[PDB]
RNA sequence: GAUGGGGAAGCUCCGUUUCAAAGGCCUGAUUUUAUGCAGGCCACCAUCGAAAGGGAAUCCGGUUAAGAUUCCGGAACCUGG
RNA sequence: AGCUUAUCACCCCGGAAUUGGUUUAUCCGGAGAUGGGGUCUUAUGGCUGGAAGAGGCCAGCACUGCUGGCUCCGGUGCGCUUGUGACGGCCGUGAAAAUCCACAGGAAGGAAUAGUUUUCAUGCCAGGUCGUACUGGGUCUCCAAG
C-alpha cells in the first residue's frame, strides 16, 4: 500500500472468499479501464523485440582451466612477522632470496622456501618519519652480481649483503664502484648497511625498473613534468634523460625486454621511445583512465596494462592503439599485473585483497590473437585501509607468485 | 538472439500528478460549490 | 570548432571556454566579499531597528 | 546547395510536437484528440530525443507527421466545426428567446457517423475482432455504471442493449470457451471465428464514481465502440443468417431484463459447447442469476430463474450457508462446479462441490563461469548480471510460494 | 594517405574482404643498402601504407594475403 | 524601398517605425451546471544593394584542332541526413 | 593525414633597494624582479605516408615502344617579394550582417529477457542552377632574373 501508482503490478490483495455470496463488488472497475484508455492513446508506442536467449550463452566458450593446469592454487608460504607494511617485492635472478621493503625503514630478505629472514638492513633511522620511506626495491637481473637496488626517498641505494657469498658479492662491488642528480660515495653508516653506492635526485624515486643488460635502468619521478623519467647506468655513474620534453605525470617506465628502447607509461597514455635516437616510436591509448603499473611481456610481443581505476587491459604492439581485450572484475584498484618470465601466464594484484592468475598464449610469428583464460581466484590477503596486495612477483623459473600486502605480511603462493 | 517482436509502451510520466492535482481540484469546486449554494440563500 | 570536441574548446574549469582564471578568481572574490558586506549592512539595519 | 540548418531535415520534420501539430491543425486540444482516439493514433518516441525536437532537450511529445496530415482530411474534422457554429446559433436564439427557432434548429441537425473511420481503421473483419476487446471491455463497465450528470440515461441503456445482444449471439452460438472469475470481476472468452477475445464482466454491483476520473475521454470511446459494436454484431448476425436488429419480448423484460428477453430467431462443434446438453439447472437468490444463466445456456440447456410470477429439472444451484430441503429429484451444486467445468471441459466431479463443503482453489486458464566472466565485455557483462537478477527474482515467485504452502501446511 | 606500423591492422583490412586489390611496392635506400618495401590497401576514408624493412617480414605478409585478395606489384 | 498613412484633379511626391488589431515559441489527463479552449514568455516588424567586403571544402601528374583547381589517373577536404 | 616543435602569455616557491632584468629602439619589478620549478596557444620548421609508380636528366635497340641508371649531401645576406610574434608612438578611440562557436543556469530524462547520453572511431547516401571559348593617346588590375 505504500508502493506509490504504476508500481503496483498486483493491484488488489487476493482473498481466500468462501462463498461466492461473499464476493463483494470492485470499485476500482473504472479505474483501471481510465487507465487502460489514457494508455491506449497517450503511451508513447516504441517497436522492440524480447529478447529470450539462454542467460549462460552468453559467457565464451574458452577452455577449461583446469586443462591448463598447473597453475597456483593456495599459499604455502608466509612471511610474517614484518615491521612494517610491505610495499614491495624484489625476487632475485636465481630464485632463492626474496627481498621485501616496507615502510618501517628496514629491508628484509626471506629465503623461498624456507622463509627465514636471513638478512635485514636499516635505510632510515626514523622508522615513523612520514616525509619519505622505502618506495620499491629491485634485484638486479645480471646473475653473479648479487645487486639489490633499494629506492628509499631521493636516495637510490645498492646493496650487496653478505648472503651469495665473497666472490659473486666482490664482482657486484667492483661493478658498483667503478667510477675512478649526483652520485656520492657511501658514508660510514652506509657502509655498515652494506651500501655500496648512493644516488641522489631533486624528487623521490617512486618506482625503478632494471634492463637485462644489468647496467641500465630508469626511474619514475613523480610530479616532475620535464625529469619525470631519468635513465641511469651503473657502469659509468652516468644519468641522461630519455627524451628533452616528457608531458604530464608518469607511473611507470620499463625498459623493453631486448630492443634498445623504453617503455614510458603516462598517466593517460603508454609511449615507446627508441634510445638511440630519443624518438617516439608509438603511442597506446588504452581504455583506462590513469594506468597504475605496466609490463611487458618477455617475448616483447605483448603488452600489460594496469589502472587504479578498477581497469586491468591487455595490449598487443602490432593490432592498434586501443586494448586488444580490456578486463574489469576487481572490487578494488588494480595495484599491478606481472607477466610470468618463463611460462605463459600472468597474475593481477587488487587492493581487495584477492589475486587472480590468467594463462595466456603469446604466439611469436603466427597471424593469430593471443588466447587469454582465467584460471583460479586466489583468496588469503586482508583488506587494511582500503589496500591489498601492494605487491606481486612471479618465480623466475616456477609457476609459483610471491605477494605482498599492507598488512605487514607478505606472502607467497604454490601450486 | 532470435527475440521476438514486440510493442514496448513507455511510461505516461506525471499521471500521479495529475491525480493528485485532479482530486484536489475536484475538493477546492466541491467546497466553492457548497460556499455559493450558502451565499446566494441569503441575498 | 563545429566539429573539434568540447575537451580541446572547453577547458576543466567553471567559466573555463570563455575566462582565463585569472578575473574568475577576482570575480569570485568581489562576489564573497558584496555577500559579507549584505550581511553586514543587514546586521547594520537591525542594529538601527533596534533603536526605533 | 548552400548549407542546410541541422534541425530542418530528418527527424527535425519527420515528426511534428504536439503543440505545433495542435497550431497547424488549427483544432482545440479536446477536438484534436477526440479525433486522434476516433482514429487511433498514438505518439511516438524517436531513436533520439533531441534531434527530433529541434536540438531541444524537453519533454516533448512527438506525432507521425504522415498521420496527422491525413487526418486533416476527414470529414469529421468539418463535422466539429458545423456542430460549433449549430451550438453557437442555438445559444444566440435561447438569448433572443425565439425558443421554436432552437427547436426547428435542432430538428434540422444531423449528427456525424463514424463508418468511413472504421473502414480504414478496420480494413478487414477480423481486424476488428482483434481488437474488440477494449471495445467489450469498455461497454460491460458503462453498461452497469449508473446514470449522472456525466453520463447521459440514453447512452448506458444503449450500452446495456448492446452488452445484451452480443450476450444473446454468444449464447446461441455457443462460442464460449474458457471463464475466470477474479477481484475485478468475471472474465469471458469466447472464440468468434478463432479470435479467442477475451472481455471483463464485472459484478452486478453498484459502484462509486470518484471525481479524479474524466467521463470526457470515456465518453468519446464509448460513441465510438457503440458504432463498432453495432456494425460487428451487424456482420456476426448476417454471418449466422440471424435477423438484425433482434427484437426483444417486453414481458420478459418486464421479469428478467436480460439475456431471455432477446428473442433472436433465424428468419454444436466443442465439448465445452457440449457441456450440461439436455440439462436443467435451477438458480438459488443468492448467485448472481446474471452471469451464471448466460454460462449454462452458451454451455447447455436453459436455467429456470429463481424470479416467479411476483420439477424435471436434474441439478439446483445454491450458496446458501445450510441447504434448505435437498429434494432428492433435484442434485445440489455450488457455483464453484460451473467453472470448474468449464476450465476442465469434462464435467469435472460434482461430489467435490457439494452445499457446505470446502471449495477446492480456483486456478486461472492461462560452476566456472564465475572466472569466465572476467573475459565478458562491460555491456555483456552488465546484460549478464541483468539476466542472473532477472532469474533470482523469479525464482522468488516459486520459493515463496513453496514456503507459504509449507507454512499453510501446518492445520 | 596515412600510415600505420599495426601489422595486424592491415592484416584485418586486407582480411575485410571488400577490397578489391591491393599493392605492394619495392624500394632501395641505405643507412650498408637495404630493400625497403612498403604495403598499401585502398579504405574507405583514406589510404593505408604499412612500412617494412626486413625481407622476412615482408615474404610474412605477403603469405598472410588471402587468396581472394589480388596484389598487383608497384 | 514597400508596409500603416498624409499631400497632390492627376501622371504621382513625402515618409522606413512613422500613435497599425504588422507574429512566433511553449504547456494541458479533454476546458466540470459536462466533450464550442485555457494558460506561460519577447516586442522586431519585408526586400534590393559588393563576381576587389566575410565565406565550407581539391592538390599533383598527363591529355586537346581550341578546354583545365572543370577533361582522365591517384590521393584529398566541407555540409546535411 | 600521423609524430615532434612557440616568441609571447599563464601558474607555484622565492622577496629585491648594496636597486636588478633587458630591446636596434628603455620600459619593467614589494601592484612581487633577478633566480628555481611547471602549463598550453603549434602559426612556422624536422621525419613519415601521398611518393617516385610522377616529372626531369642520360643511355640501347626497334624502326613503333620497350628496356636500364641518377633524380644526392651542403654553405650563405649591406641583394629582393611575402607571412608571422611582441613593440614605438599618431588622435580617427575607431563598418555591419549572415554563419559558427563559447559560458551563469539546473527544468527535463536515466534500470534488472537491451535505462539515458554519442562534441570518441569506424561503416552508408546525397550536394541543383548560372560563366568557364578567345581579345582584353583613347578603363583597372597580380610576378618581376642575372
Amino acid at each position: 500500500e505504500n508502493t506509490e501508482y504504476s508500481e503496483r503490478e498486483r493491484n488488489f490483495i487476493p482473498q481466500k472468499y468462501s462463498a461466492l455470496r461473499k464476493v463483494p463488488g470492485y470499485g476500482e472497475s473504472i479505474r483501471e479501464r481510465f487507465e487502460r484508455s489514457l494508455d491506449l492513446y497517450l503511451a508513447p508506442r516504441v517497436r522492440k523485440n524480447k529478447l529470450n536467449i539462454d542467460p549462460n550463452s552468453l559467457i565464451p566458450e574458452l577452455p577449461s582451466p583446469k586443462d591448463l593446469r598447473p597453475f597456483p592454487i593456495r599459499c604455502s608460504t608466509i612471511y610474517a612477522g614484518h615491521k612494517g607494511k610491505v610495499r614491495t617485492l624484489s625476487i632475485d635472478p636465481s630464485g632463492l632470496w626474496l627481498a621485501t621493503g616496507s615502510d618501517d625503514g628496514t629491508v628484509r630478505v626471506w629465503e623461498i622456501l624456507t622463509g627465514r629472514e636471513v638478512y635485514r638492513t636499516t635505510l632510515i633511522d626514523d622508522e615513523e618519519n612520514p616525509d619519505y620511506h622505502i618506495e620499491c626495491i629491485e634485484w638486479n637481473p645480471d646473475a653473479n652480481n648479487g645487486i639489490l637496488a633499494v629506492a628509499v626517498g631521493e636516495n637510490i641505494h645498492l646493496i650487496v649483503p653478505p648472503i651469495f657469498g665473497y666472490d659473486i658479492e666482490n664482482n657486484g662491488k667492483t661493478k658498483i664502484e667503478d667510477g675512478f642528480a649526483q652520485w656520492n660515495k657511501p658514508s660510514q653508516k652506509q657502509l655498515e648497511k652494506d651500501i655500496c653506492i648512493t644516488i641522489s635526485c631533486k624528487k623521490t624515486v617512486k618506482k625503478l625498473s632494471w634492463h637485462r643488460k644489468g647496467d641500465y635502468f630508469v626511474t619514475v619521478q613523480p610530479d616532475s613534468g620535464n625529469t619525470s623519467v631519468l635513465i641511469h647506468q651503473v657502469s659509468k655513474h652516468l644519468t641522461q634523460s630519455p627524451f628533452k620534453k616528457s608531458k604530464g605525470i608518469i607511473m611507470d617506465a620499463k625498459f623493453h625486454p631486448f630492443k634498445p628502447q623504453l617503455f614510458v607509461c603516462s598517466q593517460r597514455y603508454v609511449r615507446i621511445y627508441d634510445l638511440s635516437q630519443q624518438i617516439l616510436v608509438k603511442k597506446l591509448l588504452p581504455g583506462a583512465r590513469w594506468l597504475s603499473k605496466i609490463d611487458i611481456h618477455p617475448r616483447g610481443d605483448n603488452l600489460i596494462a594496469s589502472s587504479f581505476d578498477k581497469r586491468v587491459l591487455w595490449h598487443d604492439l602490432d593490432l592498434a592503439s586501443t586494448p586488444y581485450k580490456t578486463l574489469r572484475y576487481h572490487e578494488k584498484a588494480v595495484r599491478s599485473v606481472n607477466f610470468h618470465k618463463k611460462l605463459p601466464l600472468f597474475s593481477s594484484a587488487a587492493d581487495d585483497g584477492t589475486i587472480h592468475v590468467f594463462h595466456a598464449t603469446v604466439y611469436d610469428d603466427m597471424m593469430k590473437n593471443p588466447m587469454i583464460v582465467p584460471l583460479k581466484k586466489l583468496t588469503g590477503h586482508k583488506v587494511i585501509n582500503s589496500l591489498g596486495v601492494l605487491d606481486a612477483i612471479w618465480h623466475p623459473r616456477e609457476a609459483w607468485l610471491f605477494s605482498a600486502g599492507a598488512d605487514n605480511t607478505a606472502r607467497l603462493w604454490t601450486t | 538472439l532470435n527475440s521476438n517482436p514486440e510493442i514496448l509502451l513507455r511510461k505516461r510520466r506525471n499521471a500521479d500528478r495529475t491525480r493528485i492535482e485532479r482530486q484536489e481540484l475536484a475538493k477546492k469546486k466541491r467546497e466553492e460549490q457548497i460556499k455559493k449554494k450558502r451565499s446566494n440563500k441569503n441575498k | 570548432y563545429a566539429t573539434v570536441s568540447k575537451t580541446h574548446k572547453t577547458v576543466s574549469r567553471a567559466y573555463g571556454g570563455s575566462r582565463c582564471a585569472n578575473c574568475v578568481k577576482e570575480r569570485i572574490i568581489r562576489a564573497f566579499l558584496i555577500e559579507e558586506q549584505k550581511i553586514v549592512k543587514k546586521v547594520v539595519k537591525e542594529q538601527t531597528e533596534a533603536a526605533k | 546547395m548552400r548549407i542546410k540548418k541541422k534541425n530542418t531535415r530528418g527527424n527535425a520534420r519527420n515528426f511534428i510536437t504536439r503543440s505545433q501539430a495542435v497550431r497547424k491543425l488549427q483544432v482545440s486540444l479536446a477536438d484534436f484528440r477526440r479525433l486522434c482516439i476516433f482514429k487511433g493514433i498514438y505518439p511516438r518516441e524517436p531513436r533520439n530525443k533531441k534531434k527530433a525536437n529541434k536540438g531541444s532537450t524537453a519533454p516533448t511529445t512527438f506525432y507521425y507527421a504522415k498521420d496527422i496530415q491525413y487526418l486533416m482530411h476527414e470529414p469529421v474534422l468539418a463535422k466539429f466545426r458545423e456542430h460549433k457554429t449549430f451550438a453557437r446559433k442555438l445559444t444566440r436564439a435561447l438569448g433572443r428567446g425565439e425558443v421554436s427557432s432552437a427547436k426547428r434548429l435542432e430538428e434540422n441537425r444531423d449528427s456525424y457517423t463514424l463508418d468511413h473511420i472504421i473502414k480504414e481503421r478496420y480494413p478487414s473483419f477480423p481486424d476488428a475482432i482483434r481488437d474488440i476487446d477494449d471495445a467489450l471491455n469498455m461497454l460491460f463497465l458503462f453498461s452497469n455504471l449508473p446514470s449522472t450528470n456525466q453520463v447521459s440515461s440514453k447512452i448506458i441503456n444503449d450500452a446495456q442493449k448492446i452488452c445484451n445482444q452480443w450476450l444473446a449471439y454468444v449464447a446461441k452460438e455457443r462460442l464460449v470457451r474458457k471463464v475466470f472469475v477474479s477481484i475485478k470481476g468475471v472474465y469471458y472468452q469466447a472464440n468468434i471465428k478463432g479470435e479467442e477475445v477475451r472481455w471483463l464482466v464485472p459484478f452486478k454491483f453498484p459502484e462509486n464514481i470518484p471525481s479524479d476520473v474524466d467521463f470526457r475521454i470515456m465518453l468519446t470511446f464509448l460513441e465510438f465502440y457503440s458504432t463498432l459494436l453495432h456494425f460487428v454484431l451487424y456482420k456476426l448476425y448476417t454471418d449466422s443468417g440471424l435477423i438484425y436488429p433482434p427484437k426483444l419480448d417486453l414481458k420478459k423484460d418486464k421479469i428478467i431484463s436480460g439475456l431471455s428477453s432477446y428473442i433472436l430467431e433465424s428468419r454444436y462443434d466443442s465439448p465445452v459447447a457440449s457441456l450440461f446438453s439436455a440439462f436443467v439447472f435451477y438458480v438459488s437468490r443468492e448467485v448472481p442469476i446474471d452471469i451464471l444463466e448466460f454460462l449454462i445456456l452458451s454451455c447447455g440447456g436453459n436455467v429456470i430463474s429463481e424470479a416467479a410470477m411476483d420439477s424435471k429439472v436434474t441439478h439446483q444451484i445454491v450458496d446458501r450457508p445450510v441447504l434448505k430441503n435437498k429434494v432428492a429429484g433435484r442434485t445440489y451444486i455450488q457455483p464453484q462446479w460451473i467453472f470448474d467445468c468449464i476450465n476442465k471441459g469434462e464435467l469435472v466431479p460434482a461430489n467435490k462441490y457439494l452445499p457446505g463443503e470446502a471449495l477446492p482453489p480456483h486456478l486461472s486458464p492461462w560452476e566456472e563461469k564465475k572466472l569466465k566472466m572476467i573475459m565478458m565485455s562491460n555491456k555483456q557483462k552488465k546484460l549478464y548480471k541483468k539476466m542472473k537478477y532477472s532469474n533470482a527474482k523469479k525464482e522468488e515467485q516459486a520459493e515463496n510460494l513453496k514456503k507459504k504452502k509449507k507454512q499453510i501446511a501446518k492445520q | 594517405a596515412r600510415e600505420i606500423t599495426d601489422i595486424k591492422q592491415f592484416l584485418e583490412l586486407t582480411r575485410r574482404a571488400d577490397v578489391k586489390t591491393a599493392t605492394v611496392k619495392i624500394n632501395k635506400k641505405l643507412n650498408k643498402p637495404f630493400r625497403q618495401t612498403k604495403f598499401k590497401v585502398r579504405g574507405s576514408s583514406s589510404l593505408y601504407t604499412l612500412v617494412i624493412n626486413d625481407a622476412g617480414k615482408a615474404k610474412k605478409l605477403i603469405q598472410s594475403l588471402p587468396p581472394t585478395l589480388k596484389v598487383n606489384r608497384l
